[PDB]
RNA sequence: UCUGAUCGUAUUGGGCAUCUAACCUCGAACCCUGAAUCGGGUUUAGGGACAGUGCCUGGCGGGUAGUUUAACUGGGGCGGUUGCCUCCUAAAAUGUAACGGAGGCGCCCAAAGGUUCCCUCAACCUGGACGGCAAUCAGGUGGCGAGUGUAAAUGCACAAGGGAGCUUGACUGCGAGACUUACAAGUCAAGCAGGGACGAAAGUCGGGAUUAGUGAUCCGGCACCCCCGAGUGGAAGGGGUG
RNA sequence: UUGCACUACGAGUAAAGAUGCUCGUUACGCGCGGCAGGACGAAAAGACCCCGGGACCUUCACUACAACUUGGUAUUGAUGU
RNA sequence: UACUAAAAACACAGGUCCGUGCGAAGUCGCAAGACGAUGUAUACGGACUGACGCCUGCCCGGUGCUGGAAGGUUAAGAGG
RNA sequence: AUGCCGUGGUGUAAAGCGUGGCAGUGAGACGGCGGGGGAUAAGCUCCGUACGUCGAAAGGGAAACAGCCCAGAUCGCCGGC
RNA sequence: GGGAUGAGCUGUGGGUAGGGGUGAAAGGCCAAUCAAACUCCGUGAUAGCUGGUUCUCCCCGAAAUGCAUUUAGGUGCAGC
RNA sequence: GCCGCAGCGAAAGCGAGUCUGAAUAGGGCGACCCACACGCGCAUACGCGCGUGUGAAUAGUGGCGUGUUCUGGACCCGAA
RNA sequence: AAUAUAUAGGGUGCGGGAGGGAACGCGGGGAAGUGAAACAUCUCAGUACCCGUAGGAGGAGAAAACAAUUGUGAUUCCGCA
């Protein structure tokens, strides 16, 4: 048998994606969209983070929107 | 070629920090200002 | 645990030692001198044993939890800092 | 006879005043150069044994 | 009296030679012994501080002894594989298998980190000494087709890409609240204080556009703190922090 | 040897090869001598193959030991050079 | 190979090599003691070929065996 | 399109969650739908599916026929649909 | 059918004992058993492996997946 | 004598607190009753602080029974 | 006796020992299966077995003792720690 296990390996899935959706009350510090890069950008009361994690700075409701093409994540305080 | 060097202070000689330098690019010992918790202020730091 | 490194070998040991010469003290609060001795008077180490507030043949140590209103003259080992205050605030004393 | 306690697990767990079982945290003994100080501080101190381990850990202290 | 040479007395250690008295002889004779190729004793002939044995010590040692010699697997063997990182399979949250389809990692950087200010590329068209398809120059057109230390994905022209000045936050004491998760682990973190760096300020900075560049516990090593110190004072050892 | 018993056959169906299930076809009840196609017949908890254990054998697999062997020291002394 | 294998296998006389100088070497024994042997290198033990005839080539790098000791490395003890 | 997370109405007894005592299980199979391996072969194999059934499910139908369709046996009845 | 004056066959008495004997070598034989005999004892050896585990009714009622594993027919923890 | 009676900390030690820390910063672990009257800084009515109660609900420990677990052969039978 | 002092050995008369027993005691020798989910350190276990040797019991015993600043005052055995 031809030992064609030349490619039999994978990394671990990193559980990315959006974690708190729109119209959802968050606390101060809650991680909203964990992601690679800035697929989503920080808006009002949202910080980016070290590995582009987009947490929360102030409690409130989460709403998504557009700001010159780049789509943003903001929190109404 | 990238050893772990330690950075001691120049007043109290406490070994506060550890980092890596390159040994061929930097044959002489590094000098950096770092915070010294004994002295409570930034002092100089050479290697050992 | 089936073969893997178990819960009592993954984890590090708790830091530090156990002191071989540690002298333990038995505890009475000054808020229990008030409830057990409302008339006040002399409060010895032998009187606290018979009233059930402390064990036999051990060193007592008065601490300062609770209120004190009676006027007691208590003899003990090693009074606390906040218990010399509440005892002399009513007119008593505290001897070693 | 008489139940012997497990000598290993009693050097790694201890009890608080209410009955919680605390422990220390791994990954903080050597190879500490490449670990930043946000990681060696998260591994500092003591935490409570998790809710799923606390049956087997109790039965080894007794 | 010192460097060095030599001489002398005493003491002790190593070689070589001789001696006999420890020890050794399955060399001989005699006696216990009446019947003795055992044994012991006396005498003699040789050996001799060697050998043998005891304690310590290195070598050689399948002669012998106890045991190990991995799992996956379209039956086992042979071959290949085992952890981390990225894509697709994966059915528009997350997750998802096969010896399914592709590739990378066990680093590198004292600036390729922090900050402040400024800049816009590749390709193509026209002109130009050597100069060529393509070095350097000038002008047009060019909205991202170049570039990112390193694989791919998600990003990035507002730049995270190109350039320069000053620097060391590639910090110490911490951390509300979350992601992920059987557990052990892993990830993010506003903000407070000390002490700094850049900036006129606002402010940003707890390494690097982001996700790999790694290893639990146990047992040890070093620097510091001076916590316990087996009667006491020390010390030995142990403890904490890094 | 033996779970039973007033124990047919065909084409099917089913743990994929049916005396026992379905649809049919055939067969009066019970004995005696024969034959050996089936009852996956009887005997041996498969010797092959795999998984776990065991044994014994091998060797430049690991760790030990007997034997052989090195030196120091005791038994071990004297006089020379 | 008592109980599925009698053979081309084992033995054999013959050949060679290695060991042994004599309570030998080898073996059974912790030892004494024994066999070897009431034998002494034309003998005894170990290995491999196997009557006889013609013959038995080349390699000493590898691993053994034998001999040597210049230099390198190396234990206890002495030294402190 | 579905699925997923949040929230406001309405609906539904034997739903959800925290913490203890005691478990078993960790060999799954077929059918519908979406796919990988295989020759778009297998009663083949490996995954997805608030999909079903069997496992652990009798009763009726598919001639017979664990997994397909209808339907979930508390017991009685010589009653109806 | 092979040997049948020979390395013959045989009687009686004696010797060698288990990691040992004995073997003209087959792992043969050592009391109908031998790649390490038999008996007793340690001993009720251990077996992630197979088999078995006895009266009734009432209520509720799964799983055959994930993670790790000298792990894949075992087990810990989660799910139910 | 054991368990309850105060905990925190590596320990010295301090104690309703305590360890880390330069911290009258933050965290870890541990203590800490408003359902009502009244006084009082005084809250719109609603409560922080603080006294008398209206008289808030604490609590352990020793037997015995049951389920599971631990050391023993440990539910029973079986190797080589 | 060899051999002189003498001894080894020989003659004679008195006493004693040998062997056995179910457990217990003291001194000495000393496994393995098993447990470690393998195994070598460790365990099992100073157990089984073995040897010497008792006594009605034996061993131990009259401080080269502990303790920690006051003290206890031979040993053995049971309960705690
Ligand atoms: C192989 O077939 C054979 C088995 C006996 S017949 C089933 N192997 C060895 O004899
Ligand atoms: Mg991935
Ligand atoms: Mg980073
Ligand atoms: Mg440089
Ligand atoms: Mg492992
Ligand atoms: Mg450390
Ligand atoms: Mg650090
Ligand atoms: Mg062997
Ligand atoms: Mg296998
Ligand atoms: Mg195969
Ligand atoms: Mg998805
Ligand atoms: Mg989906
Ligand atoms: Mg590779
Ligand atoms: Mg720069
Ligand atoms: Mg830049
Ligand atoms: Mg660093
Ligand atoms: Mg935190
Ligand atoms: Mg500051
Ligand atoms: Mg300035
Ligand atoms: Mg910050
Ligand atoms: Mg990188
Ligand atoms: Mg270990
Ligand atoms: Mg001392
Ligand atoms: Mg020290
Ligand atoms: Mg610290
Ligand atoms: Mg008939
Ligand atoms: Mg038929
Ligand atoms: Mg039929
Ligand atoms: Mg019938
Ligand atoms: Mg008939
Ligand atoms: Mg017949
Ligand atoms: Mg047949
Ligand atoms: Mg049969
Ligand atoms: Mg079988
Ligand atoms: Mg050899
Ligand atoms: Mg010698
Ligand atoms: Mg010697
Ligand atoms: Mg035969
Ligand atoms: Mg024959
Ligand atoms: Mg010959
Ligand atoms: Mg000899
Ligand atoms: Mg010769
Ligand atoms: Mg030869
Ligand atoms: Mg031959
Ligand atoms: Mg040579
Ligand atoms: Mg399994
Ligand atoms: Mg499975
Ligand atoms: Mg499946
Ligand atoms: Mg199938
Ligand atoms: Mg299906
Ligand atoms: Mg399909
Ligand atoms: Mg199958
Ligand atoms: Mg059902
Ligand atoms: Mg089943
Ligand atoms: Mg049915
Ligand atoms: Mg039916
Ligand atoms: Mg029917
Ligand atoms: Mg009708
Ligand atoms: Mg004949
Ligand atoms: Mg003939
Ligand atoms: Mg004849
Ligand atoms: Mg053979
Ligand atoms: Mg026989
Ligand atoms: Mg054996
Ligand atoms: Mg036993
Ligand atoms: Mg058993
Ligand atoms: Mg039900
Ligand atoms: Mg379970
Ligand atoms: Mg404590
Ligand atoms: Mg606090
Ligand atoms: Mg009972
Ligand atoms: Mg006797
Ligand atoms: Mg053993
Ligand atoms: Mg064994
Ligand atoms: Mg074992
Ligand atoms: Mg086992
Ligand atoms: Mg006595
Ligand atoms: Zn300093």
């Amino acid at each position: 048998g031809a030992s064609s296990s030349r490619n039999g390996r994978d990394s671990a899935a990193q559980r990315l994606g959006v974690k708190r959706y729109g119209g959802q009350v968050v606390k101060a510090g809650e991680i909203l969209v964990r992601q690679r890069g800035t697929k989503f950008h920080p808006g009002v009361n949202v910080g980016r983070g070290g590995d582009d994690t987009l947490f929360a700075k102030t409690a409130g409701a989460v709403e998504f929107g557009i700001k010159r093409g780049r789509k943003t994540v903001s929190i109404v305080g | 070629v990238r050893p772990k060097i330690t950075l001691a202070c120049e007043v109290c000689k406490h070994r506060n920090y550890i980092t890596k330098k390159n040994r061929r690019n930097d044959p002489d010992r590094l000098e950096l200002k770092k915070f010294c918790p004994n002295c409570g202020k930034h002092q100089a730091h050479r290697e050992t | 645990e089936g073969g893997q490194m178990p819960i009592h070998m993954r984890l590090p040991k708790l830091k530090g030692f156990r002191n071989r010469f540690r002298t333990e003290y038995e505890i009475v609060n000054v808020g229990d001198i008030n409830r057990l001795f409302p008339q006040g008077g002399a409060v010895g180490v032998d009187d606290l044993v018979a009233k059930g507030a402390v064990r036999k043949n051990a060193l007592v140590k008065v601490l300062g939890d609770g209120k004190l209103t009676a006027k007691v003259d208590v003899s003990a080992h090693k009074f606390s800092g906040s218990a010399r205050a509440k005892i002399t605030a009513a007119g008593g004393s505290a001897t070693e | 006879p008489k139940a012997k306690t497990h000598s290993g697990a009693s050097k790694r767990f201890r009890r608080t005043g209410t009955g919680k079982i605390v422990r220390q945290k791994a990954n903080r003994r050597h190879l500490l150069e490449h670990k930043p100080s946000t990681r060696t501080r998260r591994l500092d101190g003591r935490t409570v044994v998790a809710a799923n381990d606390t049956k087997r850990v109790t039965s080894l202290l007794n």
